């Protein structure tokens, strides 16, 4: 895999600040997969792994705190919030409860809250990319890259050293 | 203010000052969605131009317009693109709701309706609204956006 590849990804705007891409590549050709605990907190574990120094398996509490303030500022205006269908307060009461799963909705709000770019890369089988979903305007080299696999798991990705 | 004469209806008044605000008003008094409204200056009969100010079409304080309601229920084909970037074709009517389109997408894609949301030209489609409100055309491409949980 060439450096020319990661550099030339084509992102298509879905709405302001959200993009999609369908590149064809294998995750492990450009990324190191950093596996997460596998409790109901893997979404928040993945974010913490890539944003907090000296990350441990309780770091994710800071990420969820961030998501709460994010929700207060942004939840009502988020497009997935209608899929959820709960009031801000009902939403918060659920989201903050132990082992409640994270999702693209939290990734959207968190991107705004921490001024970062998050990419969720989806694979249907093996590590063959089906889609990349990007929240925020940064590129892949500056993004918080997550891997969503097996329909229900989130892991963190780091770009391999030779591609930076 | 300006008087609006329904054709088979009667009459009513509204206050403004674009053609797009005139339709929002009409819609806010008789519920007829903008996309089904046709307008013309009375009694000149001259169509109302969508992209020009009312003052430049002979409309001012206390003018009259004729509202004609167009069906717009003629079926058409549009594309809905899935997460893999693969589109499928759907027949629809501009009078169908977004939620109805979501039912079709759901059956074809195998994804329950609470796990995706649709967009057209950067606008999220709202379940309760008619497709016509978004200006969909034959072979327009809608995006199917997945909600991912884990």
């Amino acid at each position: 895999g060439p450096m020319d590849f990661l550099r030339s990804l084509d992102w298509t705007q879905v709405i302001a600040g959200q993009y999609v891409s369908n590149p064809r590549f294998n995750i492990s050709d450009y990324f190191e997969i950093v596996r997460q605990p596998g409790d109901g907190n893997c979404f928040y574990h993945s974010i913490a792994e890539l944003t907090m120094p000296n990350k441990t398996d309780h770091s994710y509490h800071y990420i969820k705190r961030l998501t709460e303030s994010a929700a207060r500022k942004y939840y009502q205006e988020e497009p997935e919030a209608r899929l959820v269908g709960l009031s801000l307060e009902d939403y918060l009461k659920r989201m903050l409860s132990d082992n409640e799963w994270g999702s693209t909705l939290e990734a959207s709000m968190l991107a705004k809250e921490m001024g970062i770019t998050i990419i969720i890369w989806t694979v249907a089988a093996s590590d063959e990319v089906e889609a990349g979903i990007k929240f925020g305007d940064g590129d892949v080299f500056t993004a918080v890259n997550l891997l969503h696999s097996g329909q229900t798991h989130f892991d963190a990705l780091r770009i391999l050293p030779q591609f930076e | 203010d300006l008087t609006v004469k329904m054709l088979a209806g009667n009459e009513f008044q509204v206050s403004l000052m674009s053609v797009s605000e005139l339709k929002a008003q009409i819609t806010q008094k008789i519920g007829v969605h903008a996309f089904q409204q046709r307008l013309a200056v009375h009694p000149s009969g001259v169509a109302l131009q969508d992209r020009v100010p009312l003052a430049s079409q002979g409309l001012g304080p206390g003018s009259t317009v004729l509202l004609v309601v167009d069906k717009s229920d003629e079926p058409l084909n549009i594309l809905v693109r899935n997460n893999k970037g693969r589109s499928s074709t759907y027949e629809v009517r501009l009078t169908q709701t977004v939620a109805h389109l979501k039912q079709q997408v759901s059956g074809l894609e195998g994804v329950q309706d609470d796990l995706f949301w649709l967009t057209f030209e950067g606008k999220p489609l709202e379940d309760q609204l008619p497709l016509g409100e978004y200006g969909l055309k034959p072979l327009s491409t809608v995006f199917m956006n997945l909600r991912l949980r884990g």
